[PDB]
This record gives structure tokens, C-alpha cells and sequence, in this order.
């Protein structure tokens, strides 16, 4: 007898005299866990007025929800969600929600929810009422093609909850005050389970002066060693470290992982590269000699636009490494431990809409953001809030996406849906990011199963063909977000504070999308859109859409971007992000066995040469493919690189200055061959 | 006796095998076997009472070679690079003796171990293997030790390592298996070499004594085989799997025979194996200014 | 042919002629050279005082704030009059301290600009407000020797660009993360400018408590004790220190983070440790039965306060009694146990007599923590904070504003009321100013308490003087009539001081000062010099000692007016300024005849006892051959006395044992010691 | 014969000797014996000569351990477990012996290698201090064969074991040394663990045996001792460090006596040695 869904989803690393894959075992895996576990443990109730009611009463659910709506609709919404017809795709999916997201009793030995459940109450939470909108999520999280992030999913509706949106960027101003602040800051947000980067590009030196008084100050080290500490208490319980590039630290910055669990990103100016080319030096610039004499913190000058001024400028201490040695070194800590993250300042900058310097990247280098220091008083409370970073997300399946017709509806009940998540987020623990988040309404709208789809409609992953599909999709996901958000101001009457300002009211930002490139360059694209009724915006939709901003505004600030999608994907059914399968059947470490197995999704023992494994499709493809994106997207895109455990820093090293010419915003860690 | 000089070598394989043996040298600690434990639990009483046996009963023979096996074959070895190998082959049996001890406290208690450690020691056919190799081994015959040893080392562990292999063919007790594949590729190799080494001080024989060996190979073969079959319908009873067991030998008896320059004997209607449990048996620099380029 | 440089003639302190007599001259020598060779070439000579202050407040070196306070008449005057008194400086290292850690430098630190009375001037005058004859006062009980604001009132006086003026701290965490938050900020915004803090651990929830209903969860108290660590570690100046119940359930882990046994994985290195045991862990280890220790967590669940703000001697069986309240078991004879084997290693931890303390405690509430130096013992409230980290309830903490007492000077003096007087209203007067900006919950409860502490030093000097062996008959019994005196004296002072202002420290009736049962002892009889010597000696010195009659009078007075301040005494050890003032430690014996210290140059500078010569030798045993039976009993006789508290280091010999230092801490138990320092073992 | 149960150990040691001896697994192959090559010529002729003749005795001592040493006492071991660790170490030593002659292919050569080996049978203080340690091998006696095993260990060994490690103070082939640093490592173990169940086999022999051993194992040492001596003064020839190898072998034989229990025969003043290359052990 015997065959545990356990056991039966093992059956997939295994093959047939042709060379054949066991889908079969787990499909029927699924069938498996629904009566092994599933349902065995769930709780029945004779109809969803009970459901709604005990839930409530016994201390689970929240009324402060549904109290917003005719209980009568309630129900009614209810009814269509487990009659949408939602059945399961993958065993992991199932065995994923119901283990991390779906609502189990305080004891936990019964289930009290299930996914069509789950989608319901966020499509409640999200409207905040709205009748016509809490139907439109239900269908677009149901029918597959809008997926919250993992905290938004998980936490909404529920009364015995955690925090809608983890993620956060805040950074340290160089005094003791926003030291102390910020390694607080990690306490209270790590505790309820942030995901928290800090900005030391501020920091004085090693070796730097305090009170006037000559060589004191720690570096920014030993402000890590507090955070990390801090990290380690508040547990789930992760942090990240950004530095400049050019803070003459950084070789002792990168030496920390030559101090276990925090995570390096290092922001690499153009003047870098420039330097590394005729193997010249770098130069490193004391943060405190920069405030003195130019009067403004380390991390919001220009340094690459200053960089001749600033080694002239006797007064600022330069300090020299070698430039060709510290993309080697980088590499070299990339090769072991994954970080560095990377992000290009400049790049970043240069197509930034939104006023001012953006500095900083979150724990996954896909968070772009503008912020501004807060300023204290001696007794920690602000004199001035300043302006940090949160990232609501949430993301749209690429394939699920393109079947249906209405993108726009697709896109508005998501980038709304998005929205009404900024407008509930208020981390009171931070003010500055609950102010900014306040006047910015950040959102990040993300895509998946770019992957899956391209083969899916049987194209080859980086082919000329591929890329092609990728940038005229991003190109319309765009308007659509942007029209979204055009019309929000207008039914809000506000835009989001520093607008008038923005590229976006400038409306040289509408310059790009105002020329051309923007027709199909391969005539098996052009197939997709017409077959999958999308129509691609024209000139004058744009031209239709510049003057509507330029009157209304917009009421977010940045509108998308692309996450490396956790466990979301494999609930949704997605290859991962914008980049190829890690492989064909994903081996994964968890639950009772230690291992449960993804296939990709549209695969069969038929189209098995599209689904090639991203290792050997090897990078430049990928960043190929993610230019096309980070074109269009404001923020950045989280970029990770496929080498064999073979290669050498070279080849990183290489494969970075490609990344960097071909214009990414961001690079995430590098991942090596070996499971 | 004279040193070892790993630089004027004797024989090829001396150095090569040695190359082998010791790269994929192993630990059962290195092994995650905590994560069989769900699947273990699922399998039935009988179910998880025969994995008990089978792996006291690949305990036992992984033992003999160890302090009995083994050692005896130093004393038959020509190049002095080849005992140097033994040696290694005598402590990494030990090593196969202690993974299923390493299991056996993982997975099950000594309420079950010590019931079927001590039907081990009573149990007729495992004993009786147990003892042919070694009634050849106390022998003063040299050819004939090794041909035993090949016996065992190509044939007789694979009675048993059967059972943790069709688990793994199922998703069951993937990482025992896991643990048992290095086991399994260490002793392939012992059955070439000791094998490699008998076709030598066999072709420096007499022709008319290569057909006295060609003979008793076959013999001892079928009868260590009759054994195997009232071994395996002993312990399997209960399960009907024997018609899968009973073909398994069948393909493992070709493996020893054809290790020792012999052609095989059972036909592949008798060998013939479901090609899953074919499948488990086995699954920096600088930069250029130029790379810089752009 | 020459060579004798100031330091060679400082280690000669070290070496005999013949049999051995002491080259005490050759430390007077070094004295006469350090000034020849290093400190006049080196000073900034100011061809009248009038340029002085002229140049040393323009070119930013002094604080104009104080100086027009006064008719710069009077403050050249007192300057002047302050250099008449011929001041000379006593021992080496006496001189030597001042200079490199004390007295004003040119900002490239390269010159001198201020000579020892200079200091004293400065303090004098920024101490005194506004005060002519209170300043004219001060300056002269300094600079006798009578007198010494402790380390960080001294340096840090007078200056313009300055630091804090008190350097002692004692802070507290409650059971939420607010709090703990809030506490590792202030470890660091306070030990940022060299400031010692302490924490309180005892509020926090146990090494598995479940949190927000959901089991088994919290991490214990030693990743804040780690974060608090490091936190020190980077404010460096940057002393740090914790305290946590014997009977809270991490006690057994939390004396396992200073063992040997670790690195890392449960391993505190810089944090200083500090136990409080309540009277009953003592009745747990007589029938070598098992202690009780609850959860914080379920006791602030049930009781409605936080841990160590109700009862645990006193609610122990009503404790066991409540099975809502959780219970984890383990030896009580075992407990002290460890503790002795962590204290022979590591020196901690310090010892809190929890009900000895509240019990003499004269305040309104308890007693719950105390300092890094354990002579702190002060009533706090807790704190409440929104979710933004500002404060909601701006609860008390105590801050330390500490001075002292020469013991051989003051007997000097005609008046001692006028000694203790001036003690007084100088420490007030720290405390009057004393606006931490960083933890308002220090400032404002120092706003509140006006609580100072005056301390005792050179106990071992005038006792070893007056020829009296330590903690002989003689002894005792002066020291008893000694603090007895310097109590009254102070209470006075505070209640002038009450008088002047029109005002008490807030929540006076509450006190037994306002219903006059602090006045119960002091007059039930026993205040007749137990020995003639000691009353002839009252009678050298010429010192009222205070009547029955002036205990009713102030009685009278005190119910009637108040007192200005929370607390008034707290005797700490002395281990910078006992080198500037010449002073014997605490009340406690000497470590050595010439005792070595690892400071400067050479690696070793040498200081010997005060008023030792050749002659009586016998009355100079080093603290370790007296035994820590007579050092309790001396300490005794003073905590009977004083409100705060006085820090005790025992002395103990390489050959100790585990039970001698166990044994040792309830001799101290039982005789009434109300703390404990660290002990030492005997190995230069 | 029964088959190994590692879930009902006998003697604590058994597993405590496994575990980290089996822990303490490398291979010369592991070591970069290519960085060792700039650092070799700068001994001289016959420096560099000595350098194979230190390690070829050396050579055949792990020859002669790993074939006839531990393959004996697999008789006399008590718990099945104990026959088990032996195995191991027969095995190690092997590698040990191996690990020299991989180091005479990165930097010596074919004609030097030759001349060390050949003289390693023209060798009496050789030939002796290998042909005693087996006629205990070769004795029916155990503790004669543990004790013989013992010295062999820690004192016979460690004639060339101080070469290296004067060569790594002074950064001359310390990654060489860096092997020996293995090597002796394992030595230490398989010393030790003959040593303990040496101990073991005293608490059953009688009264007056334990000194018809305990004199008996003076007579041995010190006959082997001064066979060593000989070996040392015409191998630490015109060097001149033949006095602080002087000093090396009534160090690590103080330590051959503790690894059987007795105690250490040479004084503060034949015990102290370079403290340079201890630091560098
Ligand atoms: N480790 C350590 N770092 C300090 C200390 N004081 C300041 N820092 C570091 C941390 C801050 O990033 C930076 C500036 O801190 P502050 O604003 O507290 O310095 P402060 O205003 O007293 O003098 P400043 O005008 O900044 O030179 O220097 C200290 O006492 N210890
Ligand atoms: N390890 C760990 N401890 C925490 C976390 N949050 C709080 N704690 C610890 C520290 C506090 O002493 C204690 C209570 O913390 P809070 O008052 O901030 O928890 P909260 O008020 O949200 O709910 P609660 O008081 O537990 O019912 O638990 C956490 O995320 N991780
Ligand atoms: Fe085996
Ligand atoms: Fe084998
Ligand atoms: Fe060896
Ligand atoms: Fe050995
Ligand atoms: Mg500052
Ligand atoms: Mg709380």
C-alpha cells in the first residue's frame, strides 16, 4: 500500500526509458495532501454566517473589516470566491499556503481557512468597502493574475496578526542620536518582523575625529556589530548594510565576510568603472571632511559628478585602493558568501523621475527609493521627521495576465489594490517612515512567470524574440500603472507630495514614450498581442496621458518593482522572477522530509528544450532580458546571476561591467552550482 | 621488507584505485538521515522490522571483511602499493559497519535492534554465507580467496542492498539510500580490484589448473546463490517482492563473475531488473584590461 | 655626573637601605623634580592674574558664564587668596595624577594653564552660583584637604568646553521592547561622554516565557545584556553594568555568561555583573533546600506590578502558593556556590541585600537596583513610552552626584558643622544642575529627588594616624560615632537648605523623615563612646557630639520644614581623587604599604599610605592580612548610619576557598551590610 | 564471529579516539606541495639531501606500522570497537608514508630519492631501531608489542619530526611543515590511544608484573634510545642542531612515558629546547 504525498512528490526527481518526467506523481500528490491532511483537519461549518461569526467571536478574524459592508455582501462575495472554481497547481503550493498563510487555530491541529478564503478576506481588506473593488480583487487574486507579497497575503483580515508590509529602508545620519535611533529602529520593526537595510554611507571613518579632538571614531563597523546584535534578538528577523562604494571604509566593510548575519550592498558609482579601466586607483573621501567643507552628508552628494573637485579640494582627506582589486575583492565575497548586493548609483539616478538622490537599496537591491535625514533631539524624539523608505508589493503573473483581456482592469484592481496598502501602513515605530510613506504612497507592483510564459508560447529565453516580448510588456504594464495612478489624484484630489518636482510634471518623462522602438521588432510578439486582445498603447494615449498628469499629477510616487518573489511565485505558479528557472525541478528544503520538489510551470515531457536551466543559459542573457525591464520600471529589479561552481572572478567581474553598460539599476547576489 | 615508494610503482591500478578509494572517501555523520524518519514512520510493522534485519544482516559481511576479509588478502598481493590499498578497504568497511549503527539510532530503537541483532545470530542462511568466506578464507589457498571475496563483495551485499534502494525508488528513505550509494560505489570498486587482481595470478597459472578455477567459481557461486534464495525468502516473506530480489542477484552474480574474467551466467530473463532500482543504484582568477573594454 | 630623572626617584619608594626603612624622602624629591623638569618648563607664565582670566576666557579656554557671576573683584581676589593659602602637593603620584588627567591644558594639549589651586578656584566658583561666601567657603575646605568633589565635578569644573559634571548612572528596563530599546540609546548617549550606567534586568521576562499569548517564546536577558555589551564597547570611559534577582528564572544562565565555559555561546565580557539577593535565599541555603524563582512575566500578570517592585522575601510562600505563578527549582547552597567560584575568576558578582536595604530605606517605595560601584541604593519609578519611542510617563531615575570627606582633615577642623555644611550645599548644587538632556528619566527624577551623596575617605589614614590598629575596639567605635556625627550634620544642612528654597524633595510626607521614624534610633541611648580614647579624640578635635537634646531639635525642625534632599550619603571607593586628596581608599584598609600602579612612562608609579612613616608600621597592614572580619565590622558601624550605600571589597589570599568567600558574604548578612563590591585575590 | 553494534559502545575512549581520529582525516594531495618549490633551493646540497633522509626512515616507520604494527594488536584488542579505530590507523599511516613520498616528486628528484632509500637498508641505527620495535611485533607478548608501539609513536618518530619544524620558523617549506602538522597530530592520537589501553591491560596484570614491565620498558627505551642518538649524530652532522635535537628527544620521550602512564625521566635541563619550535607546532 503506502504512498504518502510525501513520497509521491519525491517521484518527480525521477525518470522513463526515453528520458521522461513523472508529472503525473504530482498532481496526484495534491489529491494525496488534500486527504491525508487537508481536509481530515479542517473544520466544517453547516454555512458561512457561522463561519463568519464564531471566527469572529472566538477571537480569529477582525470586524474591523467586514463591519464596512451589508453582512449580506459579505456572504455573497464568499459564495462566488468558492465557486470561482479554484482547484490547486502544484504540491508545493498547497503544502506552502496551508503550512505558512492559511489561518490555523490558536492551538494549531485544525484548519479554518482555505486559499479561495484566504483571497476573500484580503479583497475585504483592501477595498475598504468598496463593493465593486472587493469583487474585482477576489477574481484577480483567484483567477491567478494579481498576487499580493507574502506579509500582505498572509496578515490581512485576520485580528491575531502581524504587519501588513515587511521591508523597510531607513538610514543613519552621522551623529549619536540617529545612531541610537536607528539601532532601536532595527528593535521595533525586526520584532514584528521587518526586513530592515541602513544607510552607512554617512558615518565617519575609521580613523575620523570626533569633537574636534584628532583620530576617535570606530568606522562603520562596529555600528554593524550593534544592528547585527539587534537583528539577532528581534526574531523572520533579517538586515541588511548599504555602503558607498567610495567611503574609506570599504575594504574593512567588505573584509566583515572575508559578523555573520547581516547582509552587504555596496553602491558602485560610473567614475568607478572609469577608474578600474586605465587600472588607476580609487579615491575614498572622508564623509567627515565632506560636511565640513561642503556642507551636506557623505551619501547625498554626486560623487562621481564632484569626484575631480573633490581629489583637488585639499581640505577633503583622500584615501587610494585599487580600483581593478575592488571588483576583484568584491567578487572574490560574492563567490562565497552572495553579497555583495550591487546597485549603481548614477545609473539609478540618471532615470530617476522623482526629485533629488536616491542613495540605498532594501535587503533584495529592488527597492529604489528617494529619502531624506531626520534630525533630533537630545532626548530622541524628532525636531525635524525626515523622509525613509517602506515597500508595499505585490505581484501580477505574466502568463495569467496575458490571457485575459482587460490588462487595464488587471492593472488598476492591482495597482489600487496596491495603493489602499500604503494607506493602511503606518509603522508608528519609525515616524520618518510613516511620514514619507505618508506623503510618497510607495508601491512597487512586481511581475512573474515571464519564464514560464515565453516558453509557454514557445519562445527561447533570451532570444531576440524573447527580449522583444519582454520590453513591450513592460512598456504597456506601465502606462497602464501610470494611468492607474493619474486617475487616483484625480478622485483624491492630492498627489503625492514632491510632484512638482517630479519628471512626471515636468513631463520629461513622457519624452521617452513619445518616440518610437515602441512597435514590434519580431512578428511572433506581435502574434501574442493580438491574439491575447491587448491592445498596445498608441502615441496619443501617452500624448492623452502626459497632459492628464500634468493637471491631476499622480498620487504615487514610484509605482513598480520586480521583487525576487519568495514563496509568493510557488503559490501563484510562476518561474520565479523576470529570469530563468534556477532548474527544471526546483529541490527545496522543507518540512518533515527536507526537501519538497517544484516542477516549473507549463512544462511537459514535450517542450523540455524551452525550459533550460538558467546556470547554462548562462548571464548575459539575463541581463539582457532585465535591460528591457529596467527600462521601463522606476525602481530597481532584483538581478540574480547563474555561474558554475567552475567559473572565475573574471567571469563575475565581467559579467558586471556588462550588467553595468547595458544599464541595470540594481544587482542582487551571484549564485554558484551546487545542491 | 622495503618502504613504500609511491613514485617506481608496480601496477596501474595500484595508485589509481588508491586515487579512487580515497576521494570518495565518506562519513555516515555527514549524511542528514533525521529527515527519514517521517517516511520510516509510514512503512509497516513488518515493514520497518524487515529494514532492520537486512541491515544487521549488511552489517555482518560488511564486519568479515573488515577483520577477517580483507587482512587475509594482504598475505596474496604482489605489488607492496597494493596492501598499502587493502588497509584502506579494511578500515572503510569498518566505516559501511558503522553507518547502519549510525541508522540503526536514528530511525528505530534498541527494543527493535537488539531483536533482530539477536535473530541475526540464529538466523541459518545468514550465518551459513557468513561462513562459507570464511572456511576460504582460513584456507591456504590465495586464488580462491579472492574469488570468495569477490562473491562477496560484487554479490552478497546486495541481497539486502536491494531494500533501501526500491525505497528510494518510491521517495521513501531517500537520504538512507543516499548514505548506502557511497557504501554501494566504494564496493563496486573493491570487487574490480580484487577481481583484476585474480585474473593476474591466473594467467601466470597452469592451463590445465584454469580449468580446476573456472569450475569451482561457478560452483561456490551456486551454491552461496542457493543460500541467498532461502536468505531472501526468509526475510522478504510477507512482502512478494522476492521475484524482484531473486532477479537482483541474478544481475549482481553476472557483476562478480564478469569482475573475474568470467562470462556471465544467468540470462537477462533472470537478471532482468525494473530500471528504477537500476536508476537509485546511481544518479578565481585576475581581470584584462580588455574584459574592461567598455 | 647627573642622571636622576623624576621617575627614577619614584621607584626608589620600592627599594630598603639595610634591614628596610622606607626612602619616603625620595617620593618628596620626585615631587621637587616633576615640577623642575616637567611642570614649569611647561606651564603658561601670566604676568598678572589679571591677563590670566582675560586671556583664558577670550582664546575659549573658561567659562564666562561662572566668572560674571560675581564683581570680577571678588574673583581675582579669591584667586589670589586661593594661591595664598600655600597649597603643596603630598606624594608623587599625587602630583603626577593631577597634571596628566586633571588640570586645564592648552587646546593642543602641549602646555599647562592651570596649577592645582587654580582647579579648586574654578570649582569653588562654579559650585557656589553666585555665592561670595559660599565660594570664599568652598575654596577653603578644599583646599585643606577637607573636601573633594569627586572626579568628574572636579575636572570637568570651570572649563568651557566641558564635559558632564556627574559620571555615575542607574538606569532601568521594563518588560517591553520600548524599554529596551530606550535602554541600549542610553548606554549609549550616556557612556558617549564617559558616563557609568546601570541596568536593571530583574523586570524582564524568563529564558522561555511565551509572548503575546503565543508559548515558549522570549529569549531570556542575555541577548539585552549582549547589546548593552557591545554598546558599551563602542562609547568609548564606557564602564557598563546590570543587575538581576537571585530568585528570576535566567539566574543560574545569566551567572553562566562571565564563566570560562563559553565564547560567544553564552559569553558576557566587558559588563559588570550585580546580584540582589533577598533575605530569604540565605533561609533556602540553612536546610540546603531548593529556590523558588518565578516568572517576572506571571507575576505582572497576576499582581498588577512589575518583578522586582513588590515583595520576595516578604511574598515567597504566598509566591509558591499562587500555581498561576510558574515555578523553576534549583539549589540555594549551590546558587552561592557558583557565585564564588564566578566572583574568584571574574570578581563579580556585586551583592544587593534586598530587605536589608528597605528596611533602613527611609523612602517612599523600594529599593530594586544598584551602581556599578554597588553605593548607589535609591528608589526608582518605571517609565511608560507610545509606540514612537517619545516619552508618555516621564518616570524617576537616579542620577549620582557624588563627593567626599578627608576623615583625618575634617577631625582637623574647628567646625565640622561648617565641613559637612560646605559638603552639603556643593553636591546640592551639582544636582541643581545636573540636566541630562539624553534620559529625561534621570533628569527629572534628579529634579525631583535632589538626592546627593557624600562619601568618606581616609579612614585608614587618621585611624593608622591617631595610632589605632583597624577594626580594633578603638576603632569601631569611633568610625560608629564618626558617621554618626556626619549624619546629623548633613540632615541639618538639608534642612536649611529646605528652608532657604521653601521646598522638599517632592513626596516628602511619605517619608519616615516627615513622620520623625528615621529620628527612632538616634534617640533610644547607645551614643557614649564605647572607649575613652575615642572621646578624648572628640575632645582633641574639639566636636560636639550630637545630643539627645539637638536630635529633638532637629526632629522638630525636619517634621516642621523638610529636608531638600532624597538622600544625602553614599560612601564609594575612592580610585582616582584618593591620590589628588591623599586619602586611604574607602573606610577599607590599604593594599599595600607602596602601593603599585600601572600608569604612566615607566609602567610603575608608587604611592605611599598618608601619615606612614618608619616609625609606626604596625598600624599599615594591607587589606588582606586584616581579614574581611574586621573590614565587615568597620563597614558595619557606618552603614548603621548612612541612608545610601557603601561599597565593600573583600580582600582574600590566593590559598581562600570557595566556602571562605561564601562564608565572608553572610558574616556581612548577618552583621547588616546592606551591599557588596567585588572581591580580590592576592597576585602581582 | 558478530557483527559491530557503535549503539552499545563499551569504553568511553572507543568512540572519543573514533570520532576525531576519523575527524582528522587529510590527504597530501589536499596540501599545495607546488608552494614549497621557490623556498627549496635555498638550502644547500647537502641540507637538501638530509631533507629525504630525515623523512626515509620515516618513510618505512609508517611502513612498518601500518603492516605490522596495529595488524597485531588486533588480536589482543577487548572491544570489538578497538579493532576498529586500529583499522583506521593502519590506514592513516599508510597515507603518512604516502605523504613523503609525495614530497620527494614536488622538489626532489629521481637520482637523490635513490640514495636515501638504498642507504635506509646500508643504515644500522635504521635498520636496529626497526628490526627491535617488530621483534616485539613479532612477539607473542602484547604489552611488549603496545609499549614497542608506543615509543615507535613518540620518540623513533620524531628523529626528523624536528627538521620541518626549525624549517617553518624561519619560513623555509612551512607548508611542508604544515603536513607534519598533520601528520604528528595523528601520531598524537595513535600514541595516546595505545597508550590509555596500554593502562587498561595493567589493571588486570599482577603485583610484581607490573615492574617486570615497568623495568622492562627502561631497558627497551633507553636501548632504542641510544640506537637514536647514533642516528641523530651522523644525520645532524656538520648543522650544528644536533644538541637541540639533543633536547627534542628527552622532551617528546617525557611525553612517551605520560603516553603509557609512568613518569618523565629527563630533567628541566634535557627537556628545554627552542621555544621557536614548539610555538610552531
Ligand atoms: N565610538 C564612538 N563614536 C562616536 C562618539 N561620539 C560620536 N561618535 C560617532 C558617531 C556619529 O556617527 C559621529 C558623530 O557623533 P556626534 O554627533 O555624537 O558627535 P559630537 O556632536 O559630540 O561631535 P561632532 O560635532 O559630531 O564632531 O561620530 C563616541 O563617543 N564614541
Ligand atoms: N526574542 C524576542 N523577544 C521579544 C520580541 N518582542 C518582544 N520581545 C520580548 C521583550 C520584552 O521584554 C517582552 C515584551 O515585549 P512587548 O511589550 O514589546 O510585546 P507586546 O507588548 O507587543 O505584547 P506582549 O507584552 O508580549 O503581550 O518580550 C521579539 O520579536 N523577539
Ligand atoms: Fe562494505
Ligand atoms: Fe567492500
Ligand atoms: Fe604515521
Ligand atoms: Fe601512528
Ligand atoms: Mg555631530
Ligand atoms: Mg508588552
Amino acid at each position: 500500500e503506502t504512498m504518502d504525498y510525501h513520497a509521491l512528490n519525491a517521484m518527480l526527481n525521477l525518470y522513463d526509458k526515453a528520458g521522461h518526467i513523472q508529472f503525473d506523481k504530482d498532481q496526484q500528490a495534491i489529491d494525496a495532501f488534500f486527504a491525508t491532511h487537508v481536509r481530515p483537519h479542517s473544520v466544517t461549518f453547516a454555512s458561512q454566517h457561522e463561519r463568519l461569526g464564531t471566527l469572529v467571536r472566538e477571537g480569529y478574524y477582525d470586524d474591523a473589516v467586514l463591519a464596512r459592508y451589508d453582512r449580506a455582501f459579505v456572504l455573497r462575495l464568499f459564495e462566488h470566491a468558492h465557486a470561482s472554481g479554484f482547484r490547486f497547481q502544484t504540491f508545493l503550493g498547497a503544502w506552502k499556503f496551508y503550512t505558512s498563510y492559511t489561518l490555523k487555530t490558536f492551538d494549531g491541529k485544525r484548519y479554518l481557512e482555505h486559499f479561495e478564503d484566504r483571497v476573500t478576506m484580503v479583497a475585504l481588506t483592501l477595498a475598504q468597502g468598496d463593493e465593486t473593488l472587493a469583487t474585482q480583487l477576489t477574481d484577480e487574486m483567484l483567477s491567478g493574475r494579481f498576487q499580493p507579497a507574502t506579509p500582505t497575503f498572509l496578515n490581512c483580515g485576520k485580528q491575531q496578526r502581524g504587519e501588513l508590509v515587511s521591508c523597510f529602508l531607513l538610514r543613519i545620519e552621522d551623529n549619536m542620536e540617529s545612531i541610537g535611533r536607528a539601532v532601536n529602529s532595527a528593535l521595533q520593526l525586526s520584532k514584528r518582523g521587518g526586513g530592515v537595510a541602513f544607510l552607512l554611507s554617512n558615518l565617519r571613518e575609521a580613523g575620523a575625529p570626533i569633537k574636534r579632538i584628532e583620530n576617535q571614531s570606530s568606522g562603520v563597523i562596529p555600528v554593524m556589530k550593534m544592528l547585527e546584535d539587534a537583528f539577532s534578538y528581534a526574531n523572520q528577523g533579517a538586515g541588511a548594510v548599504y555602503l558607498h562604494a567610495h567611503h574609506p571604509d570599504i575594504l574593512r566593510f567588505l573584509d566583515t565576510k572575508r559578523i555573520k548575519t547581516l547582509s552587504l550592498g555596496v553602491v558602485i558609482p560610473d567614475i568607478t568603472f572609469r577608474l578600474a579601466k586605465e587600472n588607476a586607483q580609487m579615491a575614498l573621501f572622508s564623509p567627515y571632511d565632506i560636511q565640513r567643507r561642503y556642507g551636506k552628508p557623505f551619501g547625498d552628494i554626486a560623487i562621481s559628478e564632484r569626484y575631480d573637485e573633490l581629489i583637488a579640494d585639499p581640505h577633503v582627506r583622500k584615501t587610494y585602493i585599487n580600483a581593478r582589486d575592488f571588483f576583484q575583492t568584491l567578487a572574490e565575497i560574492q563567490f562565497e558568501s552572495g553579497y555583495p548586493y550591487i546597485m549603481f548609483e548614477d545609473t539609478v539616478n540618471r532615470a530617476n523621475p522623482i526629485a533629488g538622490r536616491i542613495n540605498m537599496s532594501n535587503l533584495c537591491s529592488e527597492i529604489l527609493q528617494v529619502n531624506s535625514a531626520s534630525r533630533y533631539d537630545d532626548n530622541l524624539d524628532y525636531t525635524h521627521i525626515g523622509h525613509d523608505i517602506s515597500c508595499n508589493l505585490g505581484s501580477l503573473n505574466i502568463a495569467h495576465v496575458m490571457d485575459s483581456p482587460d490588462i487595464g482592469r488587471t492593472v488598476e484592481t492591482a495597482i489600487r489594490g496596491l495603493t489602499a496598502v500604503s494607506d493602511m501602513s503606518h509603522i508608528r515605530s519609525v515616524p520618518s517612515i510613516a511620514a514619507g510613506n505618508a506623503a510618497s504612497h510607495a508601491i512597487g507592483l512586481g511581475q512573474m512567470n515571464l519564464h514560464g510564459y515565453l516558453a509557454r508560447e514557445g519562445i527561447a529565453y533570451g532570444s531576440p524574440e524573447a527580449l522583444d516580448f519582454t520590453n513591450l510588456y513592460f512598456y504597456t504594464i506601465t502606462w497602464h500603472a501610470v494611468h492607474t495612478s493619474m486617475r487616483l489624484a484625480r478622485e483624491r484630489g492630492k498627489t503625492f507630495a514632491g510632484f512638482a518636482q517630479s519628471r512626471y510634471a515636468s513631463g520629461d518623462y513622457f519624452t521617452q514614450y513619445l518616440q518610437d522602438d515602441w512597435q514590434p521588432k519580431t512578428a511572433k510578439v506581435r502574434a501574442l498581442f493580438a491574439r491575447s486582445g491587448i491592445t498596445l498603447p498608441t502615441r496619443e494615449m501617452w500624448l492623452k496621458l502626459r497632459d492628464d498628469v500634468m493637471r491631476y499629477g499622480i498620487y504615487n510616487q514610484n509605482l513598480q518593482a520586480v521583487p525576487p518573489t519568495g514563496s509568493i511565485s510557488y503559490i501563484n505558479h510562476a518561474t520565479s522572477s523576470i529570469h530563468p528557472i534556477v532548474a527544471k525541478i526546483e529541490i527545496r528544503k522543507e518540512g518533515k522530509t527536507g526537501r519538497v520538489y517544484y516542477p516549473a510551470p507549463f512544462m511537459t515531457n514535450e517542450n523540455l528544450d524551452m525550459y533550460q536551466d538558467a546556470y547554462d543559459i548562462g548571464p548575459e542573457k539575463i541581463i539582457d532580458t532585465y535591460a528591457e525591464a529596467t527600462r521601463h520600471v522606476d525602481q530597481g529589479l532584483s538581478l540574480t546571476l547563474f555561474f558554475p561552481d567552475t567559473a572565475t572572478t573574471r567571469d563575475i567581474n565581467k559579467a558586471q561591467i556588462y550588467a553595468w553598460r547595458k544599464g541595470i539599476k540594481s544587482l542582487y547576489y551571484i549564485r554558484l552550482r551546487q545542491l | 621488507i622495503s618502504a613504500i615508494n609511491w613514485n617506481k610503482i608496480q601496477d596501474d591500478k595500484d595508485l589509481e584505485v588508491w586515487n579512487r578509494l580515497t576521494s570518495n572517501f565518506w562519513l555516515p555523520e555527514k549524511v542528514p538521515l533525521s529527515n527519514d524518519i517521517p517516511a520510516w514512520q509510514t512503512l509497516s510493522a513488518a515493514e520497518q522490522q524487515l529494514t532492520i534485519r537486512v541491515f544487521t544482516g549488511l552489517t555482518l559481511l560488511d564486519t568479515i571483511q573488515n577483520i577477517a576479509g580483507a587482512p587475509s588478502l594482504m598475505a596474496d598481493a604482489i605489488t607492496p602499493h597494493e596492501e598499502a590499498v587493502l588497509s584502506n578497504i579494511s578500515f572503510m568497511e569498518a566505516v559501511h559497519a558503522r553507518s547502519y549503527s549510525s541508522i540503526f539510532s536514528t530511525l528505530c530503537q534498541t527494543k527493535e535492534v537488539d531483536a533482530a541483532y539477536a535473530w541475526s545470530e540464529e538466523n541459518p542462511p545468514l550465518q551459513r554465507k557468513a561462513q562459507i568466506i570464511l572456511a576460504h578464507y582460513v584456507s591456504d589457498e590465495p586464488l580462491k580467496k579472492k574469488i570468495a571475496s569477490v562473491f562477496l563483495e560484487s554479490f552478497l551485499f546486495y541481497s539486502g542492498f536491494w531494500l533501501p534502494m526500491y525505497f528510494s525508488s518510491r521517495g521513501k528513505l531517500t537520504n538512507t539510500a543516499d548514505l548506502i550509494r557511497l557504501i554501494i560505489r566504494d564496493e563496486a570498486v573493491h570487487g574490480y580490484y580484487i577481481g583484476y587482481k585474480y585474473q593476474i595470478a591466473l594467467q601466470k597459472l597452469s592451463a590445465i589448473e584454469r580449468e580446476e578455477l573456472k569450475l569451482f567459481a561457478l560452483d561456490l557461486l551456486m551454491e552461496l546463490y542457493d543460500n541467498e534464495i532461502r536468505y531472501t525468502e526468509a526475510l522478504y516473506a510477507e512482502t512478494g517482492w522476492v521475484n524482484d530480489v531473486k532477479a537482483f542477484l541474478c544481475y549482481n552474480a553476472n557483476k562478480a563473475l564478469m569482475n573475474l574474467g568470467y562470462e556471465a551466467l544467468f540470462p537477462p530473463e533472470m537478471a532482468d531488473v525494473n530500471p528504477a532500482i537500476l536508476a537509485a543504484l546511481s544518479p578565481t582568477v585576475e581581470t584584462e584590461d580588455e574584459d574592461w573594454n567598455f
